[PDB]
């Protein structure tokens, strides 16, 4: 740990001191008799903000919890004078500060976060600042209106996966099974697990789709007044007679 | 402290507080066309109107006694800082939360000081006061509890915060419903109309 | 359809003159609309990353719980194959508990994780019910839940361990500023609007609906008459006409 | 002990993603709470509200 | 060792069952005022079909609601138009629909 003069005053008789949990706080040396106190020094957890390797390699490091005044897994370029901001989550080296601030992509906290222009590195912006002409006497009204599309995308189930515990740890030898055999029933409480998860997992698509009593059939003459949902329907030229959107939703996720 | 950090959020409490004055001044001054498109303006008695409207008592009544209602919301906002100023223990749902980390962050920390069957606790005595060979056998039985207690930690952590992303669901909703619009649905936005 | 989206213009509270007077503009509109999420899909990637970190998490997950299965947890060997084949059972067993303890251990925290995972899954999977319910099945009045505006109707569509809604809603546009007042102040009586808002364009006074500018002269048949001028704050003096009066002369 | 500790496989490495998809999920719940607005609306200077 | 871990996952399975049992009474809780003390327009919510009223019942460790609802039935075939002309003028329903 560092060393530092300690300000709390000893009862003559002791010999050092703690708070929680045997963390020795305090002590005094066997010669001078004088009252030291001892804290760890610092430490903490470092962070890349690269803005992908395709683009650009260029990356900034974030160490958390750190002052800038010490620093100095080489990390040559960052611990030699290079451009270094101080930040409330720690400080951060290879981003510059720009005075500028704007809707940002990589998040670093306490409000600051970066983004690829070079790095810069500024304070998030919430939004827009508008102040309506509000009055007791004026009112605004619509005299035209757009209409809309937009997507929600909501998972539904996961794979059935089924792992077999006894073959998972002993895989075919009988002596592991018969050291296994005197752990009681490990084995069925997590098997009984799992298939319950799988069985849930059908019940979720089940209670999500199946909620129609019959099967509706759109009428070949497709006149809706205008609106056309060719998109939407189903397709019969393809094999699985999906619409043209599952087809692209389908050949999205692999 | 041993390896334990705190990340600070990522949005301040500044911009916290700039979000809901946001949305507070949006509805006073707009009513609910704000939720939906750009914000139009709207005298707020006639959006009250509007409300009124909207729970089933006609237009009329609001303005016959507009005196005696904004009275009567005065006293009540006012009696709600008197309530929230006097009395305690108001805030127990966001105090505990805060009690039950406490907790649990103090006794992972208080798990260090157990010998988990070794010699010690402490690992440099043990390997002060025993050649390599011996050490390792006290160094794996300390392993076993630090690794036990540490992932019963975690556990408790995700379950915990499920609950608290529930919790967090339901305020989104109660937020896009009760102030970016008038719900019909009963006791979802307070009691009474 | 048309009357079906009429009864839903009325459902938002615009009357279902708009879409009548309007049909060739709303179908152009709703079909440039779906021209645009089909763009959108085709070309913009990442779109499904919420599928996809599903899957991602699963693989990632049951990777780690093969990969676990290669560690020496303190024995000789992480083979109980080299193991049995090189030591007696007297002191093979002593290397077999290790192993046994570690791979217990590992799949125990995989069953653990899979589990809260799975009640995840399982409340996402009741939110998706429930919009199915209520945003497909009828129209919603409840505020963002059937997406941003005013709910109109929304299309299922099926993703491979998902559902895809596509909320069709009314935005309203271009609007204009006028002056308003609460009530009209004829022969000593205050009149409001039955329903609708008052208007004036400077010089007149109309009755419009609140959601489009359809401004209207005033009548007795769009107003009812409540009480004196002197109660409401905020009156206005005009005229009311009343249409019974021209056909009685 | 760390020397040790690697026999052990990649435990920590669970722990850590974990609670760094904890930490990550709390910023998530915050900004689907509070994050509600396109714009920043004002209050006017002269409150006349009625 | 081995008696402490069984009780470790008896402890963790009934958190993970608890908070289940947590949502389905919360669900419970709405429902009961959505349903009994109002009427609800969300589709499906309580019954099928229109709603009308719901009656609660006890039940050993749960709740059971009653849904009475409206089902429309027999219906009939007709012609329709979204307007009517009269003297060059367009005239729509004020709540109804025009029937042939
Ligand atoms: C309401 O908005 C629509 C488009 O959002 C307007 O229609 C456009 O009008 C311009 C001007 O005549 C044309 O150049 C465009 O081709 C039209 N677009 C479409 C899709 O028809 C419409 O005129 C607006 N109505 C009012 C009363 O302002
Ligand atoms: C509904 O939209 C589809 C897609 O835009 C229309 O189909 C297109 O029609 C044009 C002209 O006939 C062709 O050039 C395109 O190749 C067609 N695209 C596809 C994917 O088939 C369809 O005509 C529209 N419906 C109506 C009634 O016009
Ligand atoms: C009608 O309302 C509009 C708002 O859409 C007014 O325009 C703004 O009025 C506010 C009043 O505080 C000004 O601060 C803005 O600068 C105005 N905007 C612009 C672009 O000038 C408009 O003045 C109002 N007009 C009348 C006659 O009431
Ligand atoms: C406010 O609206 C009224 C009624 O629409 C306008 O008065 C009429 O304006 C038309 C022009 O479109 C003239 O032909 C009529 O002679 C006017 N008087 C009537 C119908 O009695 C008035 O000009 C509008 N004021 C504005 C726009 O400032
Ligand atoms: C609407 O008209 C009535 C009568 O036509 C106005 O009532 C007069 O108000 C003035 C205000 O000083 C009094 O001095 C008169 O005695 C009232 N009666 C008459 C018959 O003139 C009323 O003020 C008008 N509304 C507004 C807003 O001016
Ligand atoms: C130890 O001896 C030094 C000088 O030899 C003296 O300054 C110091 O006070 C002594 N401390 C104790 C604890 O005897
Ligand atoms: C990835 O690379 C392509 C070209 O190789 C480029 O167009 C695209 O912008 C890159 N994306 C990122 C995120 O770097
Ligand atoms: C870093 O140390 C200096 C020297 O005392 C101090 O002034 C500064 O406030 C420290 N930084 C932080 C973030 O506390
Ligand atoms: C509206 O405010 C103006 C001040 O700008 C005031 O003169 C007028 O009397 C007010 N009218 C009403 C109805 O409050
Ligand atoms: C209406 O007419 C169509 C075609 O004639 C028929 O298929 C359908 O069953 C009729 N509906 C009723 C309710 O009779």
């Amino acid at each position: 740990g560092v060393l530092t003069e300690s300000n709390k005053k000893f009862l003559p008789f002791q010999q050092f001191g703690r708070d929680i949990a045997d963390t020795t706080d305090a002590v005094r040396d066997p010669q001078t008799l004088e009252i030291l106190d001892i804290t760890p020094c610092s430490f903490g957890g470092v962070s890349v903000i690269t803005p992908g390797t395709n683009t650009s390699n260029q990356v900034a490091v974030l160490y958390q919890g750190v002052n800038c005044t010490e620093v100095p897994p080489t990390w040559r370029v960052y611990s030699t004078g290079s451009n270094v901001f101080q930040t409330r989550a720690g400080c951060l080296i290879g981003a510059e500060h720009v005075n500028n601030s704007y809707e940002c992509d990589i998040p670093i906290g306490a409000g600051i976060c970066a983004s690829y222009q070079s790095i810069i590195a500024y304070t998030m912006s919430l939004g827009a600042e508008n102040s309506v002409a509000y009055s007791n006497n004026s009112i605004a009204i619509p005299t035209n209106f757009t209409i809309s599309v937009t997507t929600e995308i909501l998972p539904v189930s996961m794979t059935k996966t089924s792992v077999d515990c006894t073959m998972y740890i002993c895989g075919d030898s009988t002596e592991c099974s018969n050291l296994l055999l005197q752990y009681g029933s490990f084995c069925t409480q997590l098997n009984r697990a799992l298939t319950g998860i799988a069985v849930e997992q059908d019940k979720n698509t089940q209670e999500v789709f199946a909620q129609v009593k019959q099967i509706y059939k759109t009428p070949p003459i497709k006149d809706f007044g205008g609106f056309n949902f060719s998109q939407i329907l189903p397709d019969p030229s393809k094999p699985s007679k999906r619409s043209f959107i599952e087809d692209l939703l389908f050949n999205k996720v692999t | 402290f041993n390896g334990l950090t705190v990340l600070p959020p990522l949005l301040t409490d500044e911009m916290i507080a700039q979000y809901t004055s946001a949305l507070l001044a949006g509805t006073i001054t707009s009513g609910w066309t704000f939720g939906a498109g750009a914000a139009l303006q709207i005298p707020f008695a006639m959006q009250m109107a509007y409300r009124f409207n909207g729970i089933g008592v006609t237009q009329n009544v609001l303005y016959e006694n507009q005196k005696l209602i904004a009275n009567q919301f005065n006293s009540a906002i006012g009696k709600i800082q008197d309530s929230l100023s006097s009395t305690a223990s108001a805030l127990g749902k966001l105090q505990d939360v805060v009690n039950q980390n406490a907790q649990a962050l103090n006794t992972l920390v208080k798990q260090l000081s157990s010998n988990f069957g070794a010699i010690s606790s402490v690992l440099n005595d043990i390997l002060s006061r025993l050649d390599p060979p011996e050490a390792e056998v006290q160094i794996d039985r300390l392993i076993t509890g630090r690794l036990q207690s540490l992932q019963t930690y975690v556990t408790q952590q995700l379950i915990r915060a499920a609950e608290i992303r529930a919790s967090a669901n339901l305020a989104a909703t109660k937020m896009s419903e009760c102030v970016l619009g008038q719900s019909k649905r009963v006791d979802f936005c307070g009691k009474g109309y | 359809f048309a009357m079906q989206m009429a009864y839903r213009f009325n459902g938002i509270g615009v009357t279902q003159n708009v879409l009548y007077e309007n049909q060739k503009l709303i179908a152009n509109q709703f079909n440039s609309a779906i021209g645009k999420i089909q763009d959108s899909l085709s070309s913009t990637a990442s779109a499904l990353g919420k599928l996809q970190d599903v899957v991602n998490q699963n693989a990632q997950a049951l990777n780690t719980l093969v990969k676990q299965l290669s560690s020496n947890f303190g024995a000789i060997s992480s083979v109980l194959n080299d193991i049995l084949s090189r030591l007696d059972p007297p002191e093979a067993e002593v290397q077999i508990d290790r192993l046994i303890t570690g791979r217990l251990q590992s799949l125990q925290t995989y069953v653990t994780q899979q589990l809260i995972r799975a009640a995840e899954i399982r409340a996402s999977a009741n939110l998706a019910a429930t919009k199915m319910s209520e945003c497909v099945l009828g129209q919603s009045k409840r505020v963002d839940f059937c997406g941003k505006g005013y709910h109109l109707m929304s299309f299922p569509q099926s993703a491979p361990h998902g559902v895809v809604f596509l909320h069709v809603t009314y935005v309203p546009a271009q609007e204009k500023n006028f002056t308003t007042a609460p009530a009209i102040c004829h022969d000593g009586k205050a009149h409001f609007p039955r329903e609708g808002v008052f208007v004036s364009n400077g010089t007149h006074w109309f009755v419009t609906q609140r959601n489009f500018y359809e401004p209207q002269i005033i009548t007795t048949d769009n107003t009812f008459v409540s009480g004196n001028c002197d109660v409401v704050i905020g009156i206005v003096n005009n005229t009311v006409y009343d249409p019974l009066q021209p056909e009685l002369d």
